[PDB]
């Protein structure tokens, strides 16, 4: 339904943010504004019907926010690239 | 190890037999050295491009080698071979958590194998270089409280193999798998059921027979096939064809005064394998017979008498050369048949 | 985590063992007793056959704590969040946008308190868990809270006792195994409360307000004492009768201003909940009114429909009793007001000073505004009394 | 109506007459759905696991199982079986 | 052992083949003596500067040496080499428990290997110093959901 | 929880890689004694 | 508190290092008998 | 203020600006404490 508080896959990221684009600041998902790029923020998109878009054991929020093992490469922090040895 | 199902198996632990002449030398269950962690459908452990694994221990901790007797050694060096049979395979499935946390430990397939086999029918599609095996649930008429949906053989095949319907006929990927374009192989029980249901049936087609439990259906795609409509797989060309009418099973006659000739160069056939040449022959009115000649290893002659409708003859031959001249099949006999 | 449970169950002696054993087969009725326990007389709270059960269960729960705030998860009925409707029935799958809208608007700014033993979990409700209600709330327990996990025949579940009020920030719609659910995030608010700690409440009051009168001139203390001793039924009636509008006069306005200044002089340092046994005449109802008769369910339902979520105000001087036990002087009153006083709010303890100053009497500013959160009832002998979770608004 | 006897989160009439899965919710089947790549599913309304495999009818239909299982095993009548 | 992915592996237990000409002499799963506790992306076990580890036991308890045939020994003494083929590798990943500690026991990569390989595309970048392997999720255009 | 100390199930290998990834290594080598330390170093490219 | 004693999983090695770190070792050596004791000692460097 | 984002019993402002532990509760740093 028409609002920005739907979490169909229940991974703490609203559907609209996942469809259009979002980023993590202070461990909260926010809308992506193009001015964030010059500050070094990366724009993420992910499946809004799957809690693990890439199939790895870490959810989209865990990967995007970096709330996982610090030894994992920063490339695997966006949901479309799998953390995979 | 190889998989032809629809689901992966984790921790593949098969048990195998070793047979020399009529003796089972040993039955070894795979230890940690011979367990495959992942086996996806259509894949193979070890993966393609890797050497086969070694199975040379029989005890639980992989510390004892597999011995044989003096007589068995004499049999082995006399030229006799050891055969391998698989009796059972142990493995795990993965249950997905709401957060996507896959867990496979404690999830055995053996807890579901018997129950699945009891209420399902096995359908096998045997194409070139790749095979598929499926289980489709069937309804039990003796029990009024069984509410599983009814399916015919055609619908069962379409759902099991992901077939596509173009004009009422099934295609797997781009190969016709309709009952008239393949070879249907049943066991005795399924053959009896099919025959006893076709006589009751009205349209008289195998694919319209209701699917029943315990049925064993094997479908084999042809190596070469022609319908004279849109599909031609033969490498060579028929001597004389006729496709100017809407006849046959689908819009094709291929019959005139002359007789049809084909010469398979034998470079595109198996070296030592046994084949079958099938087809459908019809005559609108009672007429003479058909002289079918096959020449692969020894020239075999058989006489064909068609009928008002269409029937299959499936004349059978043998190739054991891999180097000889072409393969000659002819269907001498005229009289405006189909 | 059965290893931790077996590590922590050995330290429990036989009494806690029997308490937990009785809980495991009778969780529902022990809990149902646990919510409604402290509102009875001083005698019933010591002559029941389950009071010892409650005491030892509380002891066991507070035996072991948590050193850091951690999240807990459980299923809560919407009926405890001031929602008297049903969002989505058991056999249905999806929830309406409208129902979501009223559910979100109903809990905009309303704090709800729970006071009973309950079962919570530290994980999301995945497969193998039963789902009583379409409401799901992810609760954030603070530091040093009761935490005593116990084990069933196969699985492990945890039990806590609540003495706090919880606030929900946002609610969203989620899908769990093909059904729509509402996910709420809530936090635990710290405060102080004395359900039956008469000695501890008295100690707290005397510790805080013994030095209260040392800052006041003797004339104002004498005036306050005289006013609370002799004219408590005069100035309150004068204020109720709308004195400043009808018959303005300074001889009573001076008294009102002095009392208001004295009561506003010292705010509380920590949140407390006070209990006022409000009279039916305060709500404009009389003993002969059919809506007043709370024995039937329909009158309770109507009072909840027309007064839950509504505003309240007391033009008189507010008198509150910190104790939760039924008193002889206020025995016949069916309505007890559960006022939650947050930090920095007006209020002074009047029992610290000597003499019989009343029944734990506490005075606040006149005309104060009140917010009603929920209206619930308990069995009291044959009759059913009434509780309102009042909130003090600045 | 909204009856669900096997508690697999698919209504009995939906299972009896045909249904499809969209947005993790079971909905009635319509003829216009087949042109968009959707599939029509029918399943036993008195059994939670119609095919007898470890995955329920809703789990199979919705694809909420292992992503490595073939797509033809997503209908409740074909068993996921190695 | 070497790692070229994006994530570390814990308790690395690979399985290898030993092939002389066309014969798989033996397949050995790493025992306790040949298990790498840590393996970071871009690292190597043993670390750079240390000698390689010895794989000389075939049984579960590291008490049975790896034997060869007389004919295989003659083949080796003629100059033929033995090749090593890694067939599979076992390992763990780390999550956080209820208290927030990092745990690796019970977490297995083999549960997710098939799922990741089924829905992804494989890209390898090959530079002079090292190569990188990646998996990127691809969309199935035949599924409207 | 009780003030006890438990060492079973607490492995350093779960933290070795994480510590080595975000820290710098500093070694002090005096007479008859050596000290090795890891100090956390900030990542500049990450605004979070 | 009910008199039950459990010794399984209660290892002294989890406390040996902690005890020896903050204690001072004192030994009394009499005829045909010896005693060893550990006494807690204050650390003046730490105000807490 | 009284904000604890990571839930480690230390407020965010204390962590940013500096803190110290007295009686097992974190307090603001003051140059006199050194
Ligand atoms: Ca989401
Ligand atoms: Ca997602
Ligand atoms: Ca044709
Ligand atoms: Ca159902
Ligand atoms: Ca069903
Ligand atoms: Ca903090």
């Amino acid at each position: 339904w028409e609002d920005e508080d739907l979490d169909t896959d229940n991974d703490n990221i609203p559907d609209s943010y996942e469809r259009n684009g979002y980023t993590i600041k202070d461990l909260i998902a926010v809308k992506w504004e193009d001015s964030f790029a010059e500050q070094g923020y990366k724009k993420y998109v992910s499946n809004y019907l799957e809690s693990n878009t890439a199939g790895d054991p870490y959810t989209d929020y865990e990967k995007a926010s970096g709330s996982f093992d610090k030894a994992i490469k920063t490339e695997a922090r966006d949901p479309l690239v799998a953390a995979y040895p | 190890y190889y998989n032809t199902g629809t689901a992966p198996m984790y921790k593949v632990t098969p048990t195998t037999n070793l047979v020399l002449d009529g003796d089972t030398l040993s039955t070894i269950k795979a230890q940690e050295n011979q367990i495959g962690n992942n086996l996806s459908p259509g894949d193979t452990y070890p993966k393609k491009g890797l050497s086969p694994l070694a199975l040379n221990t029989m005890d639980q901790f992989s510390s004892r080698l597999i011995p044989i007797n003096y007589d068995q050694l004499k049999k082995l060096d006399a030229g006799k071979q050891i055969k391998l049979e698989t009796t059972q395979v142990s493995g795990n499935f993965g249950t997905k958590n709401s957060s996507g946390q896959i867990v496979t430990e404690g999830n055995s397939w053996s807890d579901y194998i018997s129950q699945i086999d009891s209420i399902s029918a096995s359908i096998i599609l045997d194409t070139e270089n790749e095979s598929y095996e499926r289980r489709v649930t069937a309804k039990n008429l003796q029990d009024p409280e069984d509410k599983t949906p009814e399916l015919t053989i055609g619908e069962a095949i379409e759902k099991a193999f992901g077939a596509t319907k173009k004009d009422g006929l099934l295609y797997f990927n781009d190969i016709p798998i309709d009952e008239s374009c393949v070879e249907l192989i049943f066991d005795d029980n399924t053959a009896n059921k099919i025959k006893d249901s076709l006589k009751t049936l009205s349209d008289k087609k195998i694919y319209n027979v209701k699917l029943e439990r315990g049925m064993n259906i094997l479908i084999k795609t042809p190596t070469y096939f022609t319908n004279f409509d849109d599909y031609n797989n033969y490498p060579s060309t028929w001597s004389n064809v006729n496709t100017t009418n809407q006849d046959g099973l689908q819009g094709s006659a291929n019959k005139l005064n002359g007789e049809t000739k084909i010469k398979i160069p034998m470079s595109e056939l198996k070296p030592y394998k046994r084949y079958v040449f099938s087809g459908y022959s019809k005559d609108p009115l009672t007429s003479n017979s058909i002289i079918v000649k096959i020449k692969a290893k020894e020239e075999k002659t058989d006489y064909l008498v068609p009928e008002q409708g269409y029937t299959k003859f499936s004349y059978e031959f043998e190739t054991t050369e891999k180097d000889s001249s072409n393969i000659e099949i002819t269907l001498i006999g005229s009289g405006t048949t189909y | 985590e059965r290893k931790e449970a077996e590590r922590i169950e050995q330290k429990l002696e036989r009494s806690e063992k029997e308490a937990l054993e009785s809980y495991k087969k009778d969780s529902v009725e022990i809990s149902k007793y646990s919510q409604t326990r402290n509102y009875f007389y001083d005698y019933q709270i010591e002559a029941n056959s389950r009071e010892k059960e409650y005491k030892e269960l509380r002891n066991a729960i507070s035996k072991n704590k948590i050193d850091k705030p951690m999240y807990v998860y459980y299923f809560e009925s919407p009926e405890k969040f001031a929602f008297n409707k049903v969002i989505r029935t058991e056999n249905q799958n999806e929830i309406s946008l409208e129902k979501f809208n009223e559910f979100k608007e109903t809990i905009q700014n309303k704090l709800f308190k729970q006071d009973g033993f309950k079962d919570i979990s530290l994980y999301e409700p995945g497969k193998g868990d039963e789902k009583p209600t379409p409401l799901l709330m992810h609760l954030k327990l603070p530091r040093n809270t009761g935490m005593l996990p116990y084990t069933n025949t196969n699985n492990v579940s945890t039990l806590i006792e609540q003495g706090y009020s919880i606030k929900i920030d946002k609610i969203v719609r989620i899908v769990i195994d093909g059904k729509h659910y509402i996910k709420a995030e809530a936090s635990v608010v710290s405060s102080l409360d004395f359900k039956d700690d008469v000695s501890k409440g008295d100690s707290w009051g005397k510790a805080n307000y013994n030095d209260w009168s040392n800052k006041l001139t003797p004339n104002e203390l004498a005036d306050v004492n005289d006013y609370m001793r002799g004219g408590y039924t005069a100035i309150n009636n004068y204020l109720i009768s709308n004195g400043p509008v009808n018959n303005p006069n300074p001889e009573l306005d001076s008294k009102i201003t002095n009392i208001e200044n004295a009561l506003k002089r010292e705010p509380i340092p920590t949140n407390l909940t006070v209990y006022r046994r409000s009279g039916p005449q305060e709500f404009g109802l009389t003993l002969t009114s059919p809506e007043y008769d709370f024995n039937k369910l329909e009158n309770i339902d109507a009072f909840k429909s027309k007064w839950e979520g509504q505003a309240l105000s007391y033009p008189n001087f507010i008198s509150t009793s910190i104790g939760s036990v039924n008193m002889s002087a206020f025995a016949k009153r069916k309505i007890v007001l559960r006022i939650t006083i947050p930090k920095g709010s007006p209020g002074a303890y009047l029992s610290a000073i000597p003499g019989y100053a009343g029944e734990y009497e506490v005075l606040l500013n006149h005309g104060s505004k009140f917010k009603i959160n929920k209206i619930d009832s308990y069995k009291d002998g044959t009759i059913t009394k009434l509780i309102v979770d009042a909130t003090l608004i600045p």
